[PDB]
C-alpha cells in the first residue's frame, strides 16, 4: 500500500541523517529527539528505536549494515538481528563509553572501525568473541575544540576532522603500519575560510586489501570554493596539497557530489558513451533560485597525477521543492542509487526546519545537455510532531487536521499530495494556555475554535511563519456539576463564514450555543436544550462529512442511551433570534444496551460496537434496520466514517494495531 | 577568534613526537662524530668519524703520470680534516640543544624556529651528501689530499707530461676518491690555473664506492627531515592563522 510515515522531526545535527547502501537495501536513518528512525526497504518499512537521551549523530556501516548512534557521553551500536533477509531489523548489540564528553560527531568505516569524535577523536573497533562485538579503543587523542564534523575513509587514509568554524582540517593518517595502538600522523590542510562541508571519495572495489591511492578529499571552504585534495600511499608521502579548485558563482550557495560509483552502477556501457563523462565523478552546484550547473572532473581519481579540472556537463533548473525551501542550512547525505532501480538516484535533503526530502532524481536526465528544467519530483518527506498526539480533530471539509496533546503543543496540518501517496504538512501551531479538551476547525483551517479543560473558549486565526494569532477569547463558569462532552459546529441555514455558531453539549442537554466569530467577540445563545434521554448523555458521537458540502440540512449528533435508544438530532438555528433548536431526525431503537463505540455518516448509516467490543453492528438510520453484524476476535478501538458527494461511504474499524476498511456492497438479486 | 589553542596544541601533538625525532637525530649524529670501522684504481681508504686521516687508494688514469699508473700511496697516513661531516655534526648538536632547551619553551615561536633551523640543516646535509662539497669536487679541488697528503704526490699528481690531481667523489651519499689526468697546458676549456698549471683533461679514473656507516646515517637523516617537513608545516600553519 502507499503508506507514508511521519516518524519524528529530525534534529539539526550535521550527521543527524545518513543514507547507506548496505547490500543494496539503501538503508536510511536519522535522529529525532529521543528516537532513531531506520527506513529499510525503499522507505516502505520503518523501525524506530527508543533511547532516553537526545541522539546526536547516526551513521551506517555500508559493509555489514551496523548502525552507530551517538547520544550524551556514549554511543550505541545496533546490528541487523539477522544479517540477511528481505525485511531487515535492528537490535541493540553494543555500548561505547570513553570519557565525559558528548559525542558530537560519529562515523563508520571498514571492518567495524569507528571514529567517535567527541572532543578527543577516539578511534575504535568492535567485532569479537562469538558475537560480543566488544569494542577496543585502538587510539585516543585530544583536540583544540569539540569536533563539529569528522570523516573517516577506509584503510591507510584514516581520518580527518575540522571542529566548528575551523579553517584547517586536522588530517590524521594511519601512520603506524601495524599494531592495535596505532599512532596517527598529523597534517593541517589549511583553508582560506571555515569548512562548510567535506567528504571522501568512494572506492569500495579496493577491498579487502584497502591499500590504495587517490583517496581524494572533497572540502567546501566558506569562501564559495570547492576543493579536491589529492591523496596517495607513497609510503605516507601524500598528501596535504589541493589537487583542484572550483569557485562557485555568487548565485550558487550549495554543492553536492555524485561519485563514479553511482554513475557506474546506473549508466550502461552504451549509455555511458554520452556525454562520455564516466572517467571521473560529477559535481552539482545549485542556488536557492533553483538553477543549478552539473560538471564532471577530469581524471579526479587517476592513480598517476593528472591535471584535474572542472568540465561542465549541463545547466539545469528544478522547482522550489526540488532544491531548498528557503532554509538557512542544508545537510545533504551521500547521494546513492535507489536500490536496483537503474537510472534513479536517491537524492536527499535535510532542511533543518523539521523536514527531510527525498527526490529520486533521474541521472540520465540530470546530465542531459540538451535538456529542459530538472525533472525531480518530491517522493517522500519526513517530519513529525513535537511531543505526542493525545487526539486528532478533523475539519468536516476534511482539508485540515488539529493534533492535540496533553500539553499546549497543538498543531494545524494540511494533507499534502506527494508523488507517492499523500502525507500531512504542518502549517501552523496553536499555542494554548492549557490542554484543549475539544475543538473545531473552520475556514479551510485558517480559523480555529477550541475549548480548554480550563473552560476557556479561544479563537485563533492562522493566515500564514507558523505563528497562530489568538484573535478572540472568552470563559465559562465551570459549575462542576455538568460538563461539556462535544462541540458541534451547527451550520447556519445559509452558507455563512462570518460567524460559526458552536454548540457545547453540557452532558444532559444545556446546549451552550456560542455565536463565535473573529471580527466580533464571542456571544451566548439560550436556545436550546435537547432531550438528554435520561438526564445523562451516554457516549454521544458527532456526525460529519469529510468533503466540501455546504448543505445545512443534516443530522449532527447521533446520541445514544444505555437502553440502546439511538437518536440522530438535526440542528436548526436562527441568527436573528440568537437561539437554536434541536430536532430529532431519527430515533432508531438499537438492540444493544451498552456500546463500546458509536459513529455515523452523512449518508444515514451508523455503526455501534457492543459492550464487549468484539462485535460490530452496522445500522441504517433511514430504516432502523441492522444491515450488518460481524464478530471480531479483537476489541474495536474506534470507528470512523468517510463519504463523498457521490455516496462512496467507507467505514474504518480501528483495532489495536491495524484498521479494517469496510464498504457497502450491492444487494445481489440472484445470490447471497 | 584566536589561534591560542593551535599554538598550545604543539605540546599535545609535537611534544610526544619530539623525542622520537631528537633521539633519532642524535643517533645519526653520533656515528659521524666518532671513530668507527671503515684500467682501474687499487687500494682502499677509510674515514674516521668526521675527518678522514687514512688513505691507501691509487690512480690508473691513462693520461696521468705520462702513461704510468699514479700509485700515490699515502706516506703511512697523515692527519686530515673533513668539513662534509663536520657541518652535519654541528647541525645535529644544534638540533639536540634546541630540542633540549626550547622543548619546554613558553612561546611556541622559539620552538618552531629551532625546528625549522634543524630541518634546514638536515636538508643541507642531505644535499651535501647528494653531490660533493664545493672544495671537494675535482674542478674546484686543486688536487687537495693528492698533492701533499699522498707520498711523492708532487710527481705522482703533477707529472711533467701531465697532471694527475685526485678528487673526492662524494656524490653517491658516500665517501669516494678518484682522479682526472690532464696534459700540461697554460704554458679556457682545458683550464686557467689548475694547481698553478692548468692541464687539459685527457683521461679519468672515476671510481664509485659506498659508505657502510654513512649510508645508514644519511637514510635516517632523510627520514627525519621528511618528518620534520610536515612538523614544520603544521607548526607554521597555526602561526599563519593568527
Amino acid at each position: 500500500m502507499s503508506l507514508n510515515f511521519l516518524p519524528g522531526r529530525p534534529n539539526a545535527t550535521p550527521q543527524t541523517a545518513c543514507q547507506a547502501t548496505w547490500q543494496n537495501h539503501t538503508i536510511f536513518a536519522y535522529c529525532s529527539g529521543n528516537n532513531l528512525i531506520i527506513l529499510t526497504n525503499k522507505f516502505t518499512r520503518l523501525q524506530t528505536i527508543y533511547t532516553q537521551s537526545d541522539c546526536t549523530a547516526v551513521d551506517i556501516n555500508s559493509q555489514n549494515g551496523f548502525i552507530a548512534l551517538s547520544f550524551h557521553n556514549r554511543v550505541l551500536i545496533y546490528k541487523p538481528i539477522h544479517q540477511i533477509m528481505q525485511n531487515p531489523k535492528w537490535t541493540q548489540c553494543c555500548q561505547l563509553f570513553h570519557d565525559d564528553t558528548p559525542v558530537n560527531c560519529l562515523r563508520w568505516s571498514s571492518d567495524n572501525e569507528l571514529a567517535i569524535g567527541s572532543d578527543f577523536l577516539s578511534f575504535w573497533k568492535i567485532k569479537d568473541n562469538f558475537g560480543v562485538y566488544q569494542p577496543i579503543l585502538q587510539w585516543n587523542q585530544k583536540q583544540p575544540k569539540p569536533v563539529y564534523n569528522v570523516i573517516i575513509s577506509q584503510d591507510s587514509q584514516l581520518i580527518v576532522s575540522i571542529g566548528k568554524y575551523d579553517c584547517n582540517a586536522k588530517l590524521w593518517k594511519r601512520v603506524s603500519i601495524v599494531g592495535e595502538q596505532a599512532i596517527f600522523n598529523l597534517t593541517m590542510l589549511p583553508h582560506p575560510k571555515p569548512i562548510t562541508a567535506m567528504r571522501w571519495k568512494k572506492e569500495p572495489d579496493q577491498v579487502s586489501k584497502n591499500n590504495t591511492a587517490s583517496h581524494a578529499l572533497y572540502t567546501l571552504c566558506e569562501d564559495k570554493v570547492l576543493r579536491i585534495w589529492s591523496c596517495f600511499e607513497m609510503e605516507k608521502n601524500h598528501t596535504v596539497q589541493i589537487w583542484g579548485e572550483v569557485p562557485l558563482s555568487p548565485t550558487q550557495k550549495f554543492c553536492v557530489i555524485i561519485d563514479n560509483w553511482i554513475i557506474r552502477q546506473t549508466l550502461s556501457v552504451k549509455d555511458s558513451e554520452i556525454f562520455d563523462i564516466s572517467d571521473s565523478d560529477i559535481v552539482i552546484l545549485g542556488s536557492m533560485t533553483g538553477e543549478m550547473e552539473v560538471l564532471a572532473l577530469n581524471n579526479l581519481s587517476q592513480d598517476p597525477p593528472k591535471p584535474m579540472t572542472k568540465k561542465t556537463i549541463s545547466h539545469k533548473k528544478v522547482k522550489k521543492a526540488t532544491m531548498l525551501n528557503d532554509t538557512r542550512y542544508l545537510y545533504l547525505p551521500e547521494i546513492q542509487p535507489y536500490d536496483n532501480v537503474k537510472g534513479k538516484l536517491s537524492f536527499l535533503v535535510h532542511d533543518l526546519q523539521g523536514v527531510i526530502r527525498h527526490l529520486l532524481i533521474d541521472i540520465l536526465q540530470l546530465i542531459n545537455n540538451k535538456t529542459e528544467d530538472l525533472s525531480a519530483a518530491l517522493e517522500h518527506k519526513f517530519t513529525g510532531h513535537n511531543k505526542s498526539v493525545q487526539k486528532l480533530v478533523r475539519s468536516s471539509d476534511g482539508e485540515a487536521l488539529l493534533t492535540t496533546s496533553r500539553f499546549s503543543e497543538n498543531g494545524v496540518w494540511y494533507p499534502q499530495k506527494l508523488n507517492h501517496g499523500v502525507s500531512l504538512r504542518l502549517q501552523n501551531t496553536i499555542q494554548t494556555e492549557s490542554p484543549i479538551k475539544f475543538a473545531v476547525v473552520h475556514e479551510l483551517g485558517k480559523q480555529v475554535i477550541c475549548l480548554l479543560e480550563n473552560g476557556a473558549l479561544q479563537a485563533w486565526e492562522c493566515p500564514t511563519q507558523k505563528q497562530s494569532y489568538l484573535r478572540v477569547e472568552t470563559r465559562l463558569k465551570e459549575e462542576k456539576k455538568i460538563h461539556p462532552i462535544v462541540m458541534l459546529n451547527t451550520p447556519e441555514p445559509k452558507h455563512s463564514h462570518e460567524r460559526h455558531f458552536t454548540a457545547l453539549i453540557f452532558s444532559d442537554g444545556s446546549i451552550k450555543a456560542f455565536e463565535v466569530s473573529l471580527t466580533r467577540g464571542i456571544f451566548e445563545v439560550k436556545s436550546d436544550s435537547l432531550d438528554i434521554d435520561g438526564d445523562d448523555i451516554y457516549k454521544i458521537s458527532i456526525i460529519d462529512p469529510v468533503h466540501q458540502t455546504f448543505v445545512s440540512n443534516r443530522p449532527l449528533i447521533s446520541l445514544i442511551t444505555k437502553k440502546g435508544l439511538t437518536r440522530t438530532y438535526k440542528a436548526i438555528v436562527n441568527y436573528n433570534d440568537r437561539h437554536v433548536q434541536w430536532i430529532k431526525a431519527c430515533e432508531i431503537n438499537t438492540g444493544i444496551m451498552n456500546c463500546t463505540c458509536i459513529r455515523g455518516s452523512s449518508t444515514g448509516k451508523l455503526c455501534i460496537v457492543n459492550s464487549t467490543g468484539k462485535v460490530m453492528s452496522l445500522w441504517d438510520l433511514n430504516r432502523g434496520v441492522l444491515e450488518y453484524e460481524e464478530t471480531f476476535h479483537n476489541p474495536i478501538e474506534d470507528i470512523d466514517w468517510t463519504s463523498t458527494e457521490y455516496g462512496q461511504s467507507i467505514v474504518s474499524i480501528g483495532f489495536t494495531g491495524y484498521a479494517l476498511l469496510y464498504t457497502q456492497l450491492r444487494y445481489d438479486y440472484t445470490n447471497n | 577568534d584566536a589561534v591560542k589553542e593551535c599554538s598550545w596544541l604543539i605540546e599535545e601533538i609535537v611534544k610526544p613526537q619530539l623525542p622520537n625525532i631528537i633521539d633519532n637525530f642524535s643517533k645519526c649524529l653520533e656515528m659521524l662524530e666518532s671513530d668507527q670501522i671503515f684500467p682501474t684504481v687499487k687500494g682502499v681508504i677509510t674515514r674516521q668519524g668526521q675527518y678522514i686521516v687514512d688513505f691507501h687508494i691509487v690512480v690508473r688514469f691513462p693520461q696521468f703520470q705520462r702513461g704510468k699508473q699514479v700509485m700515490f700511496r699515502m706516506n703511512t697516513g697523515l692527519n686530515f680534516l673533513l668539513i662534509q661531516f663536520s657541518k652535519i655534526m654541528t647541525h645535529l648538536k644544534n638540533i639536540l640543544e634546541i630540542l633540549n632547551q626550547l622543548q619546554v619553551a613558553t612561546d611556541v615561536s622559539e620552538f618552531v624556529s629551532k625546528f625549522g633551523v634543524a630541518m634546514e640543516l638536515l636538508n643541507h646535509s642531505l644535499i651535501l651528501l647528494q653531490n660533493p662539497p664545493r672544495d671537494l669536487v675535482f674542478p674546484e679541488d686543486n688536487n687537495f689530499a693528492m698533492k701533499e697528503m699522498f707520498q711523492d704526490c708532487y710527481s705522482v699528481c703533477e707529472s711533467t707530461a701531465h697532471i694527475l690531481g685526485l678528487e673526492l667523489t662524494l656524490c653517491r651519499n658516500e665517501l669516494c676518491i678518484e682522479l682526472r689526468n690532464l696534459i700540461k697546458v697554460t704554458k679556457l676549456r682545458r683550464g686557467v690555473t689548475f694547481d698553478n698549471r692548468v692541464v687539459m683533461e685527457c683521461e679519468k679514473l672515476i671510481v664509485s664506492t659506498s659508505d657502510p656507516t654513512l649510508i645508514s646515517i644519511s637514510a635516517k637523516l632523510n627520514s627525519l627531515k621528511a618528518s620534520m617537513a610536515n612538523h614544520q608545516a603544521n607548526l607554521v600553519a597555526s602561526k599563519q592563522l593568527s
